[PDB]
RNA sequence: UGAUGUAUCUUGGCCGACAGGCCCGUUCAUCGUGAUGGGGAUAGAUCAUUG
């Protein structure tokens, strides 16, 4: 419904939802959670502790276990992830891994960064930094009380989405 | 505390991805690194200006920060593929060093090419016996699998 | 494309022989058809034949044997006349 | 006294692996930990009353401190004046506290 | 002074002696590289980044003492001496020498110098110039021996 | 009883990393007893030479 033919923006401008940067590996394989070690760097506030439901055919019985881990940001310190985590992955680079809903995602090891490997006891290749991006009115679809669904009026594209962060250094 | 002169310190590197080496001296410990041997150690050190007998896990950050470039990429030395852009698939490039993860990752690109080419080294990769040449007289239990008990 | 005189390789180059040699040139300017029944395996590949219909007699059948788009800066009897060699005792 | 298993189509036994490994040193040699004080007056400096002499590798070997790690903190006595070394081919030889 | 210096220019176990009269040799002007070590010049270990004590000297050292008594002696018999190049198990090498490159720049730079000749079939020879440092020097070592 | 580095048909010598192609004719830095600085298996890239 995408009404734009008007006299526009700041409510329409793209904000940053969130940052999550989510390890999926196990326990056992490289540790505890270690490379928790090294969320707690490149993010700058420590990552919560990922438990799992449902199936794995694979070991992996226990269910109620440490398994992963994850760093949901956003203010400023989404965005310092972002400088930091924007200049690796190259650019430019690319369409695909934009979905059409807006947002974007990608890999490598926490090691990439500025940050001492010094410190990191385990570094562990990849999983996704997830970049949410939407405008301002969120808050409906997510507040308690009066939820409502986001429009195809409100919901970001990913045209809005490379244009929003294209204008920005990368 | 006070600062005294290294910290404490220890290090973990991931360097080129996921791996952790330390204990030894720098150009010792660089062999291991997924891009060295005993010959290529030594010259990146003094070009990085890294000494022999530093340990490389002890080093500060800028010393550490110039291995991760100088390995991979150079002064006086380089590398690059060049002819004229003409040959598809598979070339050389130009000696990959590089090194490592690049190297074990284009080592499938070369499995998988011979394959579909299909010359006489990718045939030798599908049936999975051993391409530069054995005795075979015995031994290649490995190439193809373990000792199957008689036969037929 | 772009192409001009000099190739690489590995200690091959120099007098060779004539008698495929001849035979070659003629489907370039009587167009793409049927495969060449060679033996003869000492031919050093070159960019000019790209593209066209060969065989090569390992030995009792024909294996045909294109040059693809793939298929040049290697040497001739690999591609299809050793893979019948090999291919029967990995069958 | 006896080996270990016996081998499968493959294949073989072994049976066998350590204790471990640790005094890495040389990293534990800057830090100020085993270099500053302790190391030298503790394995190097109490070892010594009870035997005025000992070879540096015998000390290598109760002390549970490496060769190299402990050549340092020999290096350093010897200066002070605390030890005195000899000599010998193996990087081995002897060690000494005082003459007397 | 003299008395255990002459000789022992000659007789002297080398390893004091080649160490030695390295810190002597480093003075001279000459010492240019151009650049032709550095593509992978010996045995493994061995490019030379340690070299400016451990190489290049005890190299240049090297060939001194063994011109003396020797001579005449030429590039091969250089290059052979340090090195190995044996007939391998097939498991093995080893280690690989060159070493007519290496051979060529050491004695090119001695010659500007004035310390070796060539004969046009016996190889150089000692000037009067060689013996007199390799000999004034044999002198401070037997001291240190005794 | 180790490892490695240094030191203890051919050639002259100019140019080269092996591999060539010519003009004449035990000492001690290291090793810390470490499936590694052990071990060289294997596979890929690629240069010369015998042919």
């Amino acid at each position: 419904m995408s009404t734009e033919k008007k006299q526009l923006n700041p409510m329409r401008d793209i904000k940053v939802q969130k940052l999550v940067l989510n390890i999926s590996v196990g326990e056992s394989g490289d540790r505890l959670t270690r490379a928790s070690k090294v969320l707690e760097q490149l993010s700058g506030q420590s990552p919560v502790f990922s438990k799992a439901r449902y199936t794995v055919r694979s070991f992996g019985i226990r269910r109620n276990e440490k398994i992963a881990c994850y760093v949901t940001i956003r203010g400023e310190k989404a965005m310092q992830l972002l400088e930091s985590g924007l200049k690796v992955k190259e650019y430019e680079l690319l369409r695909r891994n934009f979905s059409d809903t807006g947002c974007f995602g990608f890999g490598i090891q926490e090691h990439i960064d500025l940050g001492m490997k010094y410190d990191p006891s385990t570094g562990i290749y990849g999983m996704d930094f997830f970049v949410v991006l939407e405008r301002a009115g969120y808050r409906v679809s997510r507040r308690r009380r009066c939820k409502a669904r986001v429009g195809i009026h409100q919901r970001v594209t990913k045209e809005d989405a490379m244009k929003w962060f294209q204008v920005k250094y990368e | 505390m006070s600062l005294i002169a290294g910290e404490e310190f220890q290090h973990i590197l991931r360097v080129l991805n996921t791996n952790v080496d330390g204990k030894q001296k720098i150009m010792f410990a660089l062999t291991s690194i997924k891009g060295v041997g005993r010959r290529f150690s030594n010259i990146v050190c003094k070009k990085a200006d890294i000494d022999m007998n530093k340990r490389a896990g002890e080093l500060s950050a800028e010393e550490m920060d110039r291995l991760m470039a100088v390995v991979h990429n150079p002064r006086q030395f380089k590398v690059p593929d060049w002819f004229l852009n003409r040959k598809k698939d598979y070339k050389d490039g130009r000696f990959s060093q590089v090194v490592s993860n690049a190297v074990d990752m284009k080592l499938r690109d070369d499995l998988e090419r011979l394959k579909k080419i299909r010359n006489h080294r990718g045939l030798r990769h599908y049936w999975g016996v051993r391409v530069r040449g054995q005795h075979t007289k015995t031994t290649g239990r490995r190439g193809k699998t373990v000792g199957v008990s008689k036969k037929r | 494309l772009k192409r001009k005189p000099m190739a690489l390789i590995k200690k091959l180059r120099k007098a060779k022989k004539d008698a495929p040699a001849g035979e070659k040139p003629e489907p370039v300017r009587t167009h793409l058809r049927n495969m060449i029944i060679v033996p003869e395996m000492i031919g050093s590949i070159v960019g000019v034949y790209n593209g066209k219909t060969f065989n090569q007699v390992e030995i009792k059948p024909e294996m045909i044997g294109h040059y693809l788009a793939e298929f040049s800066i290697s040497y001739k009897p690999v591609k299809h006349g050793r893979p019948g060699i090999g291919a029967t005792h990995s069958s | 006294p006896p080996p270990s298993s016996k081998p499968a189509k493959s294949g073989g036994g072994k049976q066998k692996k350590k204790k471990w490994s640790k005094g890495k040193q040389k990293e534990k040699v800057n830090n100020s930990v085993l270099f500053d004080k302790a190391t030298y007056d503790k394995l190097l400096s109490e070892v010594p009353k009870y035997k005025q002499i000992t070879p540096s590798v015998l000390s290598e070997r109760l002390r549970i401190n490496g060769s190299l790690a402990r050549q340092a903190i020999k290096d350093l006595e010897s200066r002070g004046a605390i030890r005195v070394v000899s000599v010998h081919s193996s990087q081995l030889i002897y060690t000494r506290a005082t003459n007397a | 002074m003299a008395d255990s210096t002459a000789r022992t220019v000659k007789d002297v176990n080398p390893h004091e002696f080649v160490k030695a009269y390295s810190a002597h040799l480093k003075r001279s002007g000459k010492m240019e590289l151009p650049e032709w070590v550095d593509i992978v010049k010996t045995a493994r270990f061995k490019e030379l980044p340690p070299y400016d004590p451990d190489w290049y000297y005890t190299r240049a050292a090297s060939i001194a003492r063994k011109i003396y008594l020797r001579q005449g002696i030429g590039v091969g018999g250089f290059q052979k001496i340090y090195g190995g190049r044996q007939r391998n198990g097939s498991r093995p090498p080893h280690f690989c020498k060159s070493s007519g490159a290496i051979s060529r720049n050491i004695l090119q730079q001695l010659q500007k110098m004035g310390i070796i000749d060539v004969d046009p079939k016996g190889g150089r020879l000692i000037t009067s110039q060689g013996r007199r440092d390799l000999d004034q020097v044999a002198g401070r070592v037997d001291v240190t021996i005794a």
